[PDB]
RNA sequence: AGCGCCGUGGCGCAGUGGAAGCGCGCAGGGCUCAUAACCCUGAUGUCCUCGGAUCGAAACCGAGCGGCGCUACCA
């Protein structure tokens, strides 16, 4: 009998009609400079806000992802490499992909946690408890 | 201005507390639902299953709010060879005037024996109407024999779906045929993502997964969507736990045994060997009550080989220095409850997987070591857990002598050779030791396409017996 | 959880017991009609935190932090 089966579907489907009205769409458009020797990327704080993401963790994994070396300044990210604003978005969608939103289901809130040395990511809408750290 | 912490007591004093057990109670009289057992041990098994990489760990956590953790830093994040363990308090309103569906609710160990209802507007308490002990089963498609040792232990099943991947899990099935394998009807059918999906879609798993439990044993299995994640409809698991699932027949007539699963030593590193303790063996009672203070015997222990290739079986004789169980160290022991007995032993036997699957029995038992087994045998038309594309899901065939096969007796994870094949009959070699007690409900696993896969059960019909070496 | 390693100048090694090092990088100059090659000058540091013997430690040690590899899950 799986009649009570539905009634608490049905339940759960007016919770997540309440809860999540909305159900990403919150990337900034990462708008780049490329000087030549230079390059200077001022959204890398937007990005950092609207992704709900520190700024810091975010620069050294841009870092990590491209061996090219430069400086932080002023709220923007001075890189002196090559580079067209086109990779340095496909390395941002990677990091969208992987790190801001979750691959099975979709949610964003999560944030940089420390549970023995790592960086041990949690959720809140949710409360996950995923070991990504390379 | 109290503290969060001066909150938490005051309401754990307020809720009763923890009261400590009796040393000697009258043991004729209780039941596994009395206020000494039911508030400080767990008294029913029930198991998780599901397809890899789902989650069978978030949904126990959901439940109790005891972490299986995870370990060994490349296991962090793949699959666990260990089971994992938690348990929950299963607590009702007593208010009749509280919904019934939101009434009850699953808390840690910890909590009180009457804790406050956190429905707003509900003065009343919670009642205890039992504690559940969780068995976290692995579900790769390696790993098979600590799923069928933890089925083995357990007593009630918990089987995860998830919706938006193909409705036909092949090990999911493999998991449940597993679970009828050992005699157990009393399974839970899970939807473990149900936000993700439509409401159309969801029907049509619904429609799908109804379409795929008409043959099995199982015909009245409930099912209910949950998350583990979003942690919501927790309560109306608990209602199926406690309406569908009765305790099994669990007295204190039968004489007391051990199987004990996982093993752990006790010793807290950095800290001076003066201050230490004994070697724990994880073992699962399903017959015997225990007390603080006993000699038991790991029957088939020591397992050594002499200069003239025979092996020799020296059981691990050990008393009991206490028998760790939920949260505290308890007077007496419960059947049908996993537990930490923690004996004398070297916690060299119980760093590895060294006491995973043995048999134990405590002194005034003389349970049988064998060598070889007399075995009866029933197999499936087909094999579970492979992913034909299409094509005829692969006929087990009829076995051959002489063939290695994982021969999962009980608890026990031991790899036979045939000797000989008959109709129904066969007779399996061993060379790590097993030893029969009652009837041992044992599954049988094959070697075709590298990992093991499940064939069919057995119950052991006879057996040559070995003498241990006092 | 303990033990093996470490604490940049942008880097890697280093002498680590007189107090700022070497090469690779980068800015600048030199040679050349000119470029590369070659030749010279450089500004970068809490040499991770806190205390201690020490004229004095960055160095010699310890009451804390962070990052690395094993012991391996160490109720
Ligand atoms: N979207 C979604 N994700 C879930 C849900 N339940 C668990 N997960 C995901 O599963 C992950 C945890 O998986 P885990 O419990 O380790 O899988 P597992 O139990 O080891 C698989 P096996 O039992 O075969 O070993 C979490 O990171 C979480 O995001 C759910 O209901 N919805
Ligand atoms: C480790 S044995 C499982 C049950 C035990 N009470 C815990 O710990
Ligand atoms: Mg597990």
């Amino acid at each position: 009998v799986g009649l009570p089966y539905s009634e608490l579907l049905s339940r759960f489907f007016n919770i997540l009609r309440t809860n999540n009205p909305e159900l990403k769409f919150r990337i900034p458009p990462p708008v780049c400079l490329r000087d030549g020797k230079k390059t200077i990327f001022s959204n890398i704080q937007d990005i950092a806000e609207k992704l709900h993401r520190s700024p810091e963790h975010l620069i050294q994994y841009l870092f990590a992802e491209l061996g090219t070396s430069g400086s932080v300044d002023g709220k923007r990210l001075v890189i002196k490499g090559k580079f067209q604003s086109k990779q340095m978005e496909n390395v941002l969608r990677r990091y969208i992909l992987e790190y801001v939103t979750c691959k099975t289901c979709k949610s964003i809130n999560t944030e940089l946690k420390r549970e023995n040395r790592l960086f041990f990511m949690v959720c809140k809408s949710c409360g996950s408890t995923r070991s990504v750290s390379s | 201005g109290e503290t969060e912490e001066e909150k938490r007591k005051r309401e754990f004093e307020e809720g009763g507390g923890l009261p400590e057990q009796p040393l000697n109670p009258d043991f004729s009289k209780l039941n596994p639902l009395s206020a000494e057992i039911i508030n400080r041990q767990a008294t029913i098994n029930i198991g998780t299953i599901g397809h890899v990489a789902h989650g069978k760990s978030t949904v126990v956590r959901a439940i109790s709010g005891v972490q299986t953790v995870r370990f060994k830093d490349e296991l962090e994040r793949n699959i666990t060879i260990k089971l994992g363990y938690a348990n929950a308090k299963i607590y009702k309103c007593q208010e009749p005037t509280c919904p019934e569906p939101d009434c009850y609710r699953s808390f840690k160990s910890d909590k009180e024996i009457s804790p406050k209802c956190q429905r707003p507007g509900c003065p009343g308490r919670y009642k205890l109407v039992r504690h559940v002990s969780f068995v976290d089963c692995p579900g790769h498609d390696i790993l098979m024999s600590t799923m069928l040792s933890g089925a083995a232990v357990m007593d009630a099943a918990l089987l995860l779906i998830a919706g938006n991947e193909s409705c036909p899990q092949p090990q999911t099935s493999e998991h449940l045929a597993a679970i009828e394998i050992m005699k157990l009807k009393h399974v839970i059918i899970l939807q473990n993502k149900v936000d993700l999906m439509r409401e159309e879609s969801a029907l049509e798993h619904q429609k799908s997964i109804l379409k795929f439990i008409r043959g099995t044993i199982a015909d009245g299995a409930p099912i209910v969507p949950i998350s583990a994640q979003l942690k919501y409809n927790i309560d109306a698991v608990n209602e199926f736990i406690v309406k569908t699932i009765p305790v099994p027949p669990r007295d204190f007539m039968i004489s007391p045994r051990l199987i004990v699963i996982r093993s752990f030593d006790v010793n807290k590193p950095g800290a001076e060997i003066e201050d230490l303790k004994g070697g724990v063996a994880g073992g699962s009672i399903l017959n015997g009550v225990f007390k603080l203070g006993d000699e038991i015997e790991i029957r088939p222990g020591i397992v050594t080989k002499d200069d003239k290739g025979k092996i020799q079986c020296k059981p691990i004789f050990s008393n009991i220095v206490s028998l760790f169980a939920e949260q505290n160290d308890l007077k007496f022991a419960v059947p049908g409850g996993l537990i930490g007995v923690g004996t004398k032993v070297d916690p060299t036997l119980c760093r590895a997987d060294r006491l995973v699957g043995q048999v134990v029995g405590a002194k005034g038992h003389l349970p049988n070591i064998y060598t070889d087994i007399e075995i009866n045998y029933f197999l499936l038309r087909r094999l579970l857990g492979v992913k034909t594309d299409g094509q005829k899901q692969a006929k087990v065939r009829k076995l051959e002598p002489n063939e290695v096969l994982m021969v999962n007796i009980g608890s026990t994870a031991t790899g036979a050779r045939v000797v000989a094949v008959k109709a129904d009959m066969a007779r399996l070699q061993l060379t790590s030791p097993a030893c029969t007690e009652i009837n041992e409900k044992i599954a049988l696993s094959r070697r075709i396409e590298k990992h093991w896969r499940l064939i069919g059960w057995a119950t052991i019909k006879k057996g040559t017996t070995l003498e241990p070496i006092a």
